[PDB]
RNA sequence: CCGAGCCUGGUGAUAGCUGGUUGUCCAAGAUAGAAUCUUAGUUCAACUUUAAAUUUGCCCACAGAACCCUCUAAAUCCCCUUGUAAAUUUAACUGUUAGUCCAAAGAGGAACAGCUCUUUGGACACUAGGAAAAAACCUUGUAGAGAGAGUAAAAAAUUUAACA
RNA sequence: ACCUCGGAGCAGAACCCAACCUCCGAGCAGUACAUGCUAAGACUUCACCAGUCAAAGCGAACACUCAAUUGAUCCAAUAACUUGACCAACGGAACAAGUUACCCUAGGGAUAACAGCGCAAUCCUAUUCUAGAGUCCAUAUCAACAAUAGGGUUUACG
C-alpha cells in the first residue's frame, strides 16, 4: 500500500516495537505530593 | 514518444586520476565543466587531456571572449564587484617534454 | 550448417562468411564496415573516415566464424606479394 | 529508498558521565578489542555481511582482537549492531614466548598469562 | 581510538605487502604433480600370488 | 511537550535510537523518520509521542 | 558539488534582475522639452 | 547534505535588497579588470595557482645587496614638477604630442633608467632566469653598481651583455671589456660561471674568469686567480646562461686556497660553487653588478673541446619518452587493421621456422 | 515532403576524372565551384553535369 | 467418427506445444538488459562453471563531481590508509532470465485491492526455531553421533458520564 | 490509436532505471566547397551492428550550424566515383487479404465469462454534529453540508 494512507496502517513488528519501548516514562515521586504537608 | 534511453554522459576521470593523451574526461550536454590547463573539447562539449597526467577540478573566474555576445551581455549587467565563478577541469603533466641524452663522443 | 555432408559426410563451409570476412592466420577476423558505401553525402568526412577502414571481430564474433568455416581457410597461405601478410602473427602478445 | 547510514560523529563522543559507567580512560584508551558477534548477518544487507567476514566475524561468539585505530574503527560503526566491543585488558602484561601456552581469555575481557586450572589458595 | 589517522598511516604496509606475495606464490605455483616410475610399476602387485 | 521531553524517564528516545541506526532500526524505518522522530506516522499525529 | 562547502559559487541568476507611486515619491514624470530649435531641444 | 562553507561567499557582500539603484559593469573591460584581481587573491577552495602556480616559501628571501642610496623625496619630487611645466610650457611639444610627431630618445632613457630603476628591474629579471636560485639558493641582492661587460668583435664592432642576450662563442673567444663606476681606493672583484655548462654534475658550475681584488675601475691591474676560458655549451645540449658577478670588496682578500693554475684545462679544477664560495667571503666581500647572457653551440666550441680541453666533444640529443600504448589484447573488438603496426618492432617482414 | 534540394555530380575540368557530390537547390543554375583535387593537389575548377537524384 | 473415404508409400512427416527422460556420493551454483512477424521461443550480454595465466581486488581518509533549480532528501561515484583475499585477463561451453512477498522512495488506480509499474535492500525457490496452522515477518545458516550445557527470537492491553 | 529517433518530469546529488504513464517534438533547412588526406589515445544508449570525440603529421588557409532530422545485407544502375526502399511493422521476409457457430489439432486458469476470493468507489446501516422542516418547538417525527464506524446482498475493480 501506499505510505500514507487514509486508515491507519500496521507498523512493522520491529517498529512497533521500537514504538513500545520508546513510550513516554512520568517521572514519579518518592512521595506523592498531596499526602505531604 | 519519450523512450529514448539515456546518453550515458557524464565524469569519466574523477579526482587525481592519471589519464593520457586524447582519453575522454567528461560528456555533458551543456557546459557543466569547463576546459581547463591542457584540456580540449570537441563539437559535442566533450572534454579530453591533450597531456598525459593528474586531472584536477578547481573553481576560476569566468572570463568570457569578447566575440561571445550572449555571454558577454550577461556580465555587463552584474552589480559592480560580483565575480563570475565555475569548474574548470585541468590536466597537471606528469612527464617532461623530453630528455637530453649522450649519443657519441666526436 | 550442414555438420555431415549427404555425398561425403563432412562439414561444410557457409560461403557467406568466406565472401564477407578475411581470416588471419593469428585467429583474428578482418571485415568491413556495414554501410560504407551508402549515403555517404549526408556522412561527414570523420565518419566517413572510420568506415572505409578494416576492423577486427571481437571473441564471441571469432568463434562464431570459426565453426562456421573448415579448416581450409585456417591454414597458412604464402602469397606472393600478399597486402596482409605481415599481420598473419602476433608480436610481443602477452597473456 | 533503503541504503547504508552515515553516523553522526557526536554519536560517537563518549561524555564525562560515561567514563564513570563503562570504566573507561580518555586520557589512556585501550589498545586493543574484543569484537564478538551476537547477531545474524542474514536479513542484513550485503555490505554489512561482507564487513563482518573482513573482521573475520564469522562464527559466533567467537572473541576476536583488533586494533583501535580509525580505519578499523570504520569499519565496526557500521556493523557495531551485530557485535560485542569490549577493551582488552592485561593485569599481567603482554604474553611473552614463555607465556604463550598459558593463555586464557575470560569473559570480563582480560587476558591472564598463568592458567593453573587451581583454585585458589587465599 | 588509540591513534589518530596521520599517525595510523603506514603502520602496516610491510605486512600487508608480505602478505600478499604469499598469495601470489601460491597462485603460481599450480603446477601437475610430478609423475614417479615407481607407482607406475606397483601396479604389477595386482597378480602376486604364492607359489 | 517540551516539558515530556526534558523529564522523560525513559532512556531510550525514538530520536537518539533513529539517528544512531541501533540494531539496525533504519531498515524499517523511513528517511522522514529522521526529521519527524516517530511523533508521524502516514498523516496521523501523536502528541503523546517524545 | 550540493554537499561541497564550495556549492552554489557559481549561481549567478539571483545577481541578475528578472509602477506604483507611494506617498514619498513620485512615480512617473514626463519631461517635455518643446522649442523650434531642433539642437537646443535635443541638446537639453 | 548540505555543508556550511568554510569561508565567506565571493558574492556575498552584494545585497541583493536594492538590486535595481546597484551600479553595474555596463562594459567588458571594467568586469575584467574586477576579475583579474580576484585571481590573484587566496581561495579557501581549489584554485588554477594551488596546482600550477610555482610554490614559494613563506620565509622572505633574504638581501644581501649594497644598503639603498639615500634620496630626499621632498627635494626630487620639486625638480621634476618644475621640469614638466617647462616642458607644458612649449608650444612645440603640445604640437607635436597632438599631431602624433613626437618621439623620446632612446639612449637618453637608457641612462636614466640604468640609475633610477634598472637594478631593481634586473633583480626581477635575474629572478626569471632563475639565477638566485641556484648561485645564491634563493638569496637576492639588488645589482647597485651597474656592470658594463662588451666583448670585442673585430676592431672597431663590440657585442654588449645586458641581461641573458644570445652571445656566441665565437665572440667570446677572448676576455671582453670590463667597465663600471667606482671609486679610487676600493676593491672589487669580477666572477663568470656557466651555471648549466656542467657537463657531469648538474648543481655544480664551470668557472671561467676570477679577478680579485680589483683596484677600482682597472680590471687588468686586478689578480688573475683564474685564467678566462670560452663558454663550452655541447651541441644538442640546449641553451647556457653565463652570469658576471661583481664584488665589492671591503678589505683586501687572499684567495690562496682558490687559486688555480695557468692555464686551467682540466673540468675538475674549473669546478665552481658561487653558494659555498660566498659563504666563506661573505663578511669581507659584497655583491655590486650583475650582467648574464645566454651561449649557444657553434663551430668555435668544437675547437676548445680538440684544442684547449684536449677531449672528445660530448653531443647530445632531445630523447622524447616513448608513446604509450594500451596492453595488448589477443581480441582486439572494433580496431582498425593498423592496431598490429602499433605493437610490431621491425618493419621487414619475418618468417619464423620457415 | 517537396524535394527542395537535389543531389549533383560536379567534375573537374582538369581531365582527372576526380569528381564529388554535392547538394544545391533545385530552382538555380548549374554551380561552378573551386574544389581540391587530389590527383593535382590543388584546387582546381568543377561544373556540374548530370543530376544524381533529388533530395 | 466425410468442410473432403479408406489403405499403402513418402514417414522415424513436422510440432517454439504436452508428457517422460533409469546407479551412488561430494562440490560450485539465482532475478541488469538489447534485438526479434518477438514477448509459450531464440541469439547476444549479464550471471553462473571448470581449467589456466597474472596482479591487484574489496573495504575506503582528506580532496573532488552545475548551473536555470532551497521537495535545501536518504545516499552514491571517486577513493590513499586499513581490514582482508580475492580480482582481472586467457581457454572451453552449457544453463537461468512467463518471479514472488516484506521494508523504503515515487508513479497509475480510489490517499481500494493477495492491484499494476520502476528503484534500493532483505527474505524466499537452502536448513532450523519462533509468530496457532504459516514460501516472503523475527531468530539463525556449512552439514555427523550424544539419554550434556549456555542462549537467540519468543505469552497484548483496556471498563468510560451524580451534583449547586 | 500505436510500432523508429530526441528533450523535460518519475529517476531530487556518478551512470543506469518502466507504463495504459505525465508533456513537446524530429523524417529538415542553411552556410561551406581542404564539408581535404592521414593518425596516438578514448567514449559508446547496458550485447552485437551501428554511433561520437580526437592531439600530432602531410597539404592548405592566415573536424560547419543544429537535441532528434535517419535504413543494414543482398541486389539493380554506373567506365569510374557514386546513387537507390513513409523496407514508417522504421534490426528491414524480393513479392500473400478476409471468414469459419461445419470447423480440426496441439496447449493454456500465464487467460476471458459463471462461480469462489480480495477490495469497499458505488450500495447499505447506525451513531456524532443541530443548520433547516414539523402553526410555536433541533431531538413526536424528519433532515443539509459533513464526520465517525460497521456490513459484503447489487453495479464495478483485481
Ligand atoms: S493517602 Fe495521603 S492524603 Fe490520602
Ligand atoms: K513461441
Ligand atoms: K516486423
Ligand atoms: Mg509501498
Ligand atoms: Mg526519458
Ligand atoms: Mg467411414
Ligand atoms: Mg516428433
Ligand atoms: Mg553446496
Ligand atoms: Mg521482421
Ligand atoms: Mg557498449
Ligand atoms: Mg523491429
Ligand atoms: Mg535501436
Ligand atoms: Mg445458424
Amino acid at each position: 500500500s501506499k505510505a500514507v494512507t487514509r486508515h491507519r496502517r500496521v507498523m512493522h513488528f520491529q517498529r512497533q516495537k521500537l514504538m513500545a519501548v520508546t513510550e513516554y516514562i512520568p517521572p514519579k515521586p518518592a512521595i506523592h505530593p498531596s499526602c505531604l504537608p | 514518444g519519450g523512450k529514448s534511453s539515456g546518453r550515458r554522459q557524464g565524469i569519466k576521470k574523477m579526482e587525481g586520476h592519471y589519464v593520457h593523451a586524447g582519453n575522454i574526461i567528461a560528456t555533458q550536454r551543456h557546459f557543466r565543466w569547463h576546459p581547463g590547463a591542457h584540456v580540449g573539447v570537441g563539437k559535442n562539449k566533450c572534454l579530453y587531456a591533450l597531456e598525459e597526467g593528474i586531472v584536477r577540478y578547481t573553481k576560476e573566474v569566468y572570463v568570457p571572449h569578447p566575440r561571445n555576445t550572449e555571454a558577454v551581455d550577461l556580465i555587463t549587467r552584474l552589480p559592480k564587484g560580483a565575480v563570475l565563478y565555475k569548474t574548470f577541469v585541468h590536466v597537471v603533466p606528469a612527464k617532461p617534454e623530453g630528455t637530453f641524452k649522450l649519443v657519441a663522443m666526436l | 550448417l550442414t555438420y555431415f555432408s549427404a555425398r561425403k559426410g563432412k562439414r561444410k563451409t557457409v560461403k557467406a562468411v568466406i565472401d564477407r570476412f578475411l581470416r588471419l592466420h593469428c585467429g583474428l577476423w578482418v571485415r568491413r564496415k556495414a554501410g560504407y558505401k551508402k549515403k555517404l553525402w549526408k556522412k561527414t568526412p570523420a565518419r566517413k573516415k572510420r568506415l572505409r577502414e578494416f576492423v577486427f571481430c571481437n571473441k564471441t564474433q571469432s568463434k562464431l566464424l570459426d565453426k562456421m568455416t573448415t579448416s581450409f581457410w585456417k591454414r597458412r597461405n604464402w602469397y606472393v606479394d600478399d597486402p596482409y601478410q605481415k599481420y598473419h602473427d602476433r608480436t610481443n602478445l602477452k597473456v | 529508498k533503503f541504503t547504508r547510514s552515515r553516523i553522526p560523529e557526536k554519536v560517537f563522543q563518549a561524555s564525562p558521565e560515561d567514563h564513570e559507567k563503562y570504566g573507561g580512560d580518555p586520557q589512556n584508551p585501550h589498545k586493543l578489542h574484543i569484537v564478538t558477534r551476537i547477531k545474524s548477518t542474514r536479513r542484513r544487507p550485503y555490505w554489512e555481511k561482507d564487513i563482518i567476514k573482513m573482521l573475520g566475524l564469522e562464527k559466533a561468539h567467537t572473541p576476536q582482537v583488533h586494533k583501535n585505530i580509525p580505519s578499523v574503527n570504520a569499519k565496526l560503526k557500521v556493523v557495531k549492531h551485530l557485535i560485542r566491543i569490549k577493551p582488552l585488558k592485561l593485569p599481567q602484561g603482554l604474553p611473552a614466548e614463555e607465556n604463550m601456552s598459558n593463555t586464557c581469555l575470560k569473559s570480563t575481557g582480560e587476558l591472564v598469562v598463568q592458567w593453573h586450572l587451581k583454585p585458589v589458595e587465599q | 581510538p588509540y591513534m589518530t589517522r596521520e599517525q595510523e598511516r603506514g603502520h602496516a604496509a610491510v605486512r600487508r605487502r608480505e602478505a600478499f606475495e604469499a598469495i601470489k606464490a601460491a597462485a603460481t605455483s599450480k603446477f601437475p604433480p610430478h609423475r614417479f616410475i615407481a607407482d607406475q610399476l606397483d601396479h604389477l602387485n595386482v597378480t602376486k600370488k604364492w607359489s | 511537550q517540551e516539558e515530556r521531553e526534558r523529564n522523560n524517564q525513559n532512556p531510550w528516545t525514538f530520536e537518539r535510537i533513529a539517528t544512531a541506526n541501533m540494531l539496525g532500526i533504519r531498515k524499517v524505518l523511513s528517511p522522514y523518520d529522521l526529521t519527524h522522530k516517530g511523533k508521524y506516522w502516514g498523516k496521523f499525529y501523536m502528541p503523546k509521542r517524545v | 558539488y550540493k554537499t561541497k562547502p564550495t556549492h552554489g559559487i557559481g549561481k549567478y541568476k539571483h545577481l541578475i534582475k528578472a509602477n506604483l507611486g507611494t506617498d514619498y515619491e513620485y512615480g512617473v514624470l514626463n519631461i517635455h522639452l518643446t522649442a523650434y530649435d531642433m539642437t537646443l531641444a535635443e541638446s537639453y | 547534505r548540505r555543508t556550511p562553507p568554510l569561508g565567506p561567499m565571493p558574492n556575498s557582500d552584494i545585497d541583493l535588497s536594492n538590486l535595481e539603484r546597484l551600479e553595474k559593469y555596463r562594459s567588458f573591460d571594467r568586469y575584467r579588470r574586477r576579475a583579474e584581481q580576484e585571481a590573484q587573491a587566496p581561495h579557501w577552495w581549489r584554485t588554477y595557482r594551488e596546482y600550477f602556480g610555482e610554490k614559494t616559501d613563506p620565509k622572505e628571501k633574504i638581501d644581501i645587496g649594497l644598503p639603498p642610496p639615500k634620496v630626499s623625496r621632498t627635494q626630487q619630487l620639486l625638480e621634476r614638477k618644475q621640469a614638466i611645466q617647462e616642458l607644458r610650457a612649449n608650444v612645440e611639444e603640445e604640437r607635436a604630442a597632438r599631431l602624433r610627431t613626437a618621439s623620446v630618445p632612446l639612449d637618453a632613457v637608457r641612462a636614466e633608467w640604468e640609475r633610477t630603476c634598472g637594478p631593481y628591474h634586473k633583480q626581477r629579471l635575474a629572478e626569471y632566469y632563475g639565477l638566485y636560485r641556484d648561485l645564491f639558493h634563493g638569496a637576492t641582492f639588488v645589482p647597485r653598481v651597474p656592470l658594463h661587460v662588451a666583448y670585442a668583435v673585430g676592431e672597431d664592432d663590440l657585442m654588449p651583455v645586458y641581461c641573458g642576450n644570445e652571445v656566441t662563442p665565437t665572440e667570446a673567444a677572448q676576455a671582453p671589456e670590463v667597465t663600471y663606476e667606482a671609486e679610487e681606493g676600493s676593491l672589487w672583484t669580477l666572477l663568470l660561471t656557466s651555471l648549466d655548462g656542467h657537463l657531469l654534475e648538474p648543481d655544480a658550475e664551470y668557472l671561467h674568469w676570477l679577478l680579485t681584488n680589483i683596484p677600482g675601475n682597472r680590471v687588468a691591474e686586478g689578480q688573475v686567480t683564474c685564467p678566462y676560458l670560452p663558454p663550452f655549451p655541447a651541441r644538442g645540449s640546449g641553451i647556457h646562461r653565463l652570469a658576471f658577478l661583481l664584488f665589492k670588496q671591503d678589505q683586501p682578500i687572499d684567495f690562496s686556497e682558490d687559486a688555480r693554475p695557468s692555464p686551467c684545462y682540466q673540468l675538475a679544477q674549473r669546478t665552481f660553487r658561487t653558494f659555498d664560495f660566498y659563504k666563506k667571503h661573505q663578511e669581507t666581500m659584497t655583491p655590486a653588478g650583475l650582467s648574464f647572457f645566454q651561449c649557444r653551440w657553434d663551430d668555435s666550441v668544437t675547437y676548445i673541446f680538440h684544442q684547449l680541453l684536449d677531449m672528445r666533444e660530448p653531443v647530445f640529443e632531445f630523447v622524447r619518452p616513448p608513446p604509450y600504448h594500451p596492453k595488448q589484447k589477443r581480441f582486439p573488438h572494433r580496431q582498425p587493421l593498423r592496431y598490429l603496426d602499433r605493437y610490431r618492432d621491425s618493419h621487414e617482414p619475418t618468417y619464423g621456422i620457415y | 515532403s517537396k524535394s527542395k534540394n537535389i543531389l549533383v555530380r560536379m567534375v573537374s575540368e582538369a581531365g582527372t576524372g576526380f569528381c564529388f557530390n554535392t547538394k544545391r537547390n533545385r530552382l538555380r543554375e548549374k554551380l561552378t565551384l573551386l574544389h581540391y583535387d587530389p590527383v593535382v593537389k590543388q584546387r582546381v575548377l568543377f561544373v556540374e553535369k548530370k543530376k544524381i537524384r533529388s533530395l
